[PDB]
């Protein structure tokens, strides 16, 4: 189907190296980079829709790496 | 031997006078137990058998399409029923299609179409329970001494050979002692029912590659999934997900199956552990045993021999293992039979005082013919040393170069202590646990931290508790209230977990 | 004394395929490397092939442009030589060879080391294969 | 189909299925029919033997076929022999029977 | 020794009715499973059917597309066959036959999957004529 | 609405689920629930069945 | 004074509690089973409580079966049958917390 959830989330630990090792730090990272190099102006609406929001600094960049995080799997 | 060049090796030192030693034995690595008088005992975990697995729920990974039929009904004569929905081998489908005197009805209204399709299953992948009863564990140990160089990884009839012994361990004989002829016997009692999590792992096999898969998640997987019994004509209640009913326009309706998706399966396996199979019976590589070892009845073979007074030659010379010590490898040339040769490490020529440690066993050449090989590894101290061999005035000296001061071997300790608390969880309280009672302290808050933070966190993998663990660092840094402390101590759980893989 | 016995030689027309197989016993088959070697009628020796203990690494000579496929079954003590696009220049004789003193240093026979000191001890009377 | 014996020797009849996960011998039970006799049963679970049945029956088993060797034959050991086990989880099926002079 | 009787065999024409019963004494019948097996005149012999100790599960072979219903009254010792649309091919003795094997499982009810059995008390069989 | 001939199955506290062969025909009403059982009805584990 | 043998090793109930059957190989008529959980087989301290009673094998013959219940504690612990160098023991492990 279409779900098949990860297995990451309960990831065996032992001393051996477990299947895929090589590819979770690159996996993730490489998919929220060229989503967000191919459709740039979302980073112009999340800076919008995460000023309007929250009082002092922090929380609005927190905010607005939320939104970005949050936009790219669709989650 | 056995261990000299494992490179994950750690040393297990003293006991309550010889009566006991904790150990616990992991797959990476191996153990060299050293006493205060007594040989030298190598012990490392090989390989972790299960059998009579029992198939559970076997799965659909590529589909089949057959012959579809269809049946479509006027605006108002009801629904479509074709013959073959009453077929537990048929997916079907019912939807509504514009319909009205062209097609041949007399009435404008939607109608409704039945699409139904054969499904035929190539491929599929099975998931099997494994109990934590009937798992055969099979630890290899060896002792130190006389052996040469050669047989250190060499693996042949080692029921004659006398220096190395093989013990099956199973949760209906937990308990074994393996006879080592002429060293005595090394008791030791094993847990192997807590070893590793086995109720909660299934072992999946595809096609020729197995795994250990975790339960809940080869339960939470959306394919065709049968039940246990393969008995004749199968039949799979999920008849969705894997086929999609693509609809068209003006009442056009079509049946397609999705590719093979033997390619999510590959990738939704990450961080499963791989095994191997043979025969009826699964072969884990990767596990984690913890043996109580009762050496107090290994004797030495050496002591009460005369030391060999003719000469000796360093032929394949000294060499440096990953944590420190000293392998020698040296051939006597005297007959002098069984005897026992004198090495001390030694700086200040002029009076050789001994420094530095021998961890080899009670040194001794057993050959008696013309010419001998042993194999002995020494610790030396940290500055420059003398490698001696011999007796008086034909004693062989090699000049040997130790690196890093007793800080960075501390350092490099917790360094080691960090990696092994992070990946065996509470049990690393028990590595060299003679056993006390601050140890045992330490052993009970770990637990109760370690339930709480895998029933909190320990839903994250590797880069999504990097991120809450930079977030409570933060939270942390700035709360200005007295729980900083607490959330700062979060992230080091947190962060230490990714910076140990 | 290891007895090495060579079997599946027999007259084949030109392009044709053969199954030569080695039967091994009276040691450690698990853990030698085995070569086979050829001898054409009235010629020197010629190596053909050799594999170590798992079969993870096979090694062939130049004339052999991957006709010839080498493998093993450790627990049968079987070598297997599969010949492929046979020719007139394979008509030989195919010992098979134990490698014995490989080992006296790699007791495990697996690692693959560039230029390690070896020796063909053991060898089988050989196989008559003629491309006519 | 048939097995012929003389007194004293031992005979051997087999019973094979095609293609049964491989599991199906071990639950494999044999039964003897003398000629206008009741069926008895000598051997059931593959290779355990019933208390009463003479140790003159014994049974062998494995991943592919299941064997009665019966050794020291007598006159009284000509018969019909018939093996039986699982079709599917719900069944039973007999062999074709091997009459036993 | 426990013994089984079986009755109710006899000529039939062909697509008849006939009522096959079996009794037994001198065990407990209310936790054993039952079987009716049959062996055609000149023939080997061939399962039939079973049932459990309460009748909750009856399984039948491929051959019986539902003709046959096999049941059972523990408290009168007693197994019945019912048979409908009787054919030429079905001509033979039927044999009762007890299960003491699974009696393992005292109570003669849960069906496992693959359990353990073996047929060593049958009775005398009743011979069926479908002329 | 009138019923006919019941049939049951049940495998274990460590197998998989049980399945009968009439569970893949369209005339037929089947459940599955879990049953206590072992050391007295004929498989050793004491879980739910 | 003889021999005890595991048929079927361990079973566990649902409430903890465990299981086992032994089988005597001697001959000494009726005669207490010296059954125990213990920890740290070196000293034997009993751990535990044996919900059974005064275990007992009644039969006098070659070989007899018996089946006793134990309460075992919360720790992984060893079910230990015999008195000495023959005695049969079994690990056992029990996950709740009091
Ligand atoms: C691991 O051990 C094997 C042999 O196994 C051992 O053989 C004896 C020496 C005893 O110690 C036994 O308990 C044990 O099973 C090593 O292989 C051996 O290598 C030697 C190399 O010197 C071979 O010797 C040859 O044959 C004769 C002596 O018998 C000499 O005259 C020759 O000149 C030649 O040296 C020996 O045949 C060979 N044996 C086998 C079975 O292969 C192996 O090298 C060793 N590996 C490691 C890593 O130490």
């Amino acid at each position: 189907a279409v779900t098949l959830p990860s297995h990451s989330t309960r990831k065996l630990q032992t001393r051996s190296q477990t299947w895929l090792e090589s590819r979770e730090y690159t996996k993730h990272l490489i998919r929220v980079e060229n989503w967000i190099f191919r459709n740039p102006g979302f980073a112009l609406a999340a800076a919008a829709i995460a000023w309007l929001l929250g009082s002092s600094t922090s929380q609005k960049v927190i905010y607005l790496v939320m939104i970005l995080l949050i936009a790219p799997a669709y989650s | 031997i056995r261990c000299i060049g494992v490179s994950n090796r750690d040393f297990v030192e003293g006991m309550s006078g010889g009566t006991w030693v904790d150990v616990v034995l992991e797959h990476g690595g191996c153990v060299t137990v050293m006493a205060q008088d007594k040989p030298t005992v190598d012990i490392e975990l090989v390989t972790t058998t299960v059998s009579n697995m029992a198939e559970v729920r076997s799965y659909c990974y590529e589909a089949s399409i057959s012959d579809m039929a269809s049946d479509s009904r006027c605006p108002t004569q009801g629904e479509a029923y074709l013959d073959k929905q009453s077929d537990t081998q048929y997916v079907c489908k019912r939807t509504l299609v514009d319909r009205g005197w062209g097609n041949g009805c007399g009435l404008f209204g939607k109608g409704s179409l039945v699409t139904c399709a054969k499904f035929a299953c190539s491929k599929k992948m099975t998931g099997k329970s494994i109990q934590p009863e009937n798992l055969e564990y099979r630890i290899m140990l060896s002792v130190h001494g006389s052996q040469h160089s050669g047989m250190i990884v060499n693996d042949t009839g080692h029921e004659t050979d006398e220096n190395r012994a093989k013990v099956e361990i199973t949760p209906n004989s937990p308990r074994a002692e393996a006879t080592l002829g002429g060293f005595g016997s090394l008791g030791l009692d094993c847990e192997p029912r807590t070893g590793l999590d086995f109720s909660d792992l299934y072992y999946l096999t595809m096609n020729n590659k197995h795994w250990l898969v975790h339960k809940e998640w080869f339960h939470d997987i959306p394919l065709p999934w049968h039940a246990g019994a393969d008995t004749g004509t199968p039949h799979w209640n999920n008849k969705e997900a894997l086929v999609e009913f693509k609809d068209a326009h003006a009442k056009r309706q079509t049946v397609v199956v999705l590719g093979s998706q033997e390619g999510a399966v590959h990738t939704a396996l990450a961080g499963a552990l791989e095994a191997e199979m043979d025969g009826a019976k699964g072969r884990l590589s990767s596990g984690h045993l913890k043996c109580r070892l009762k050496m107090d009845k290994l004797r030495l073979k050496g002591v009460s021999y005369s030391l060999c007074t003719a000469a000796f030659t360093f032929t394949k010379i000294p060499a440096e293992t990953l944590h420190g010590t000293v392998t020698v490898e040296v051939q006597y040339a005297g007959t002098d039979g069984p005897c026992k040769v004198p090495a001390q490490m030694a700086v200040d020529m002029q009076t050789l005082t001994p420094v530095g440690r021998l961890i080899t066993a009670n040194p001794v050449i057993t050959e008696s013919t013309e010419n001998s090989k042993m194999m002995l590894e020494l610790d030396p101290p940290f500055g420059d040393s003398y490698i001696v061999i011999g007796v008086g005035e034909k004693k062989i000296t090699h000049h040997w170069h130790r690196s890093g001061s007793t800080i960075g071997k501390a350092f490099e300790a917790t360094v080691r202590g960090a990696k092994r608390m992070a990946v065996l969880g509470d049990t690393a309280w028990d590595f060299g646990s003679v056993g006390g009672a601050l140890n045992s302290l330490g052993k009970g808050i770990h637990q109760i931290f370690g339930a709480a933070f895998k029933s909190l966190f320990g839903g994250m993998s590797w880069f999504s508790q990097i991120l809450i663990g930079t977030l409570l660092m933060w939270l942390g840094l700035n709360t200005k209230n007295g729980s900083i402390s607490l959330m700062c101590l979060a992230l080091g759980g947190v962060l230490i977990f990714l910076s140990t893989a | 004394e290891v007895q090495l016995v060579e079997s599946g030689g027999g007259l084949v027309r030109p392009g044709g395929s053969l199954r030569l197989s080695c039967a091994a016993s009276g040691f450690s088959y698990s853990n030698h490397w085995m070569h086979w070697v050829r001898q054409a009628p009235g010629k020197g020796l010629v190596w053909v092939s050799r594999i170590n203990s798992d079969g993870s690494t096979r090694n062939y000579a130049d004339f052999v442009k991957g006709r010839f496929t080498i493998s093993r079954d450790n627990a049968e003590n079987t070598l297997y030589l599969e010949m492929n696009s046979l020719t007139a220049d394979d008509t030989a004789v195919y010992y098979c060879v134990r490698d014995g003193v490989r080992f006296y240093y790699d007791s495990t026979g697996y690692y693959p080391d560039s230029f390690f000191k070896y020796g063909m001890d053991v060898w089988g009377q050989g196989t008559t294969v003629t491309v006519s | 189909v048939s097995v012929s014996g003389s007194p004293g020797q031992s005979i051997t009849i087999s019973c094979t299925g095609t293609s049964s996960n491989a599991d199906t011998y071990n639950l494999v039970s044999w039964y003897q029919q003398r000629p206008g006799k009741a069926p008895k049963l000598m051997i059931y679970e593959g290779t355990k033997r019933p208390s009463g049945v003479s140790n003159r029956f014994s049974a062998s088993k494995s991943a592919t076929a299941a064997s009665l060797t019966i050794s020291g034959l007598q006159p009284e050991d000509e018969a019909d022999y018939y093996c039986c086990s699982y079709a599917t989880s719900r069944t039973l099926v007999f062999g074709g029977g091997t009459k036993l002079t």
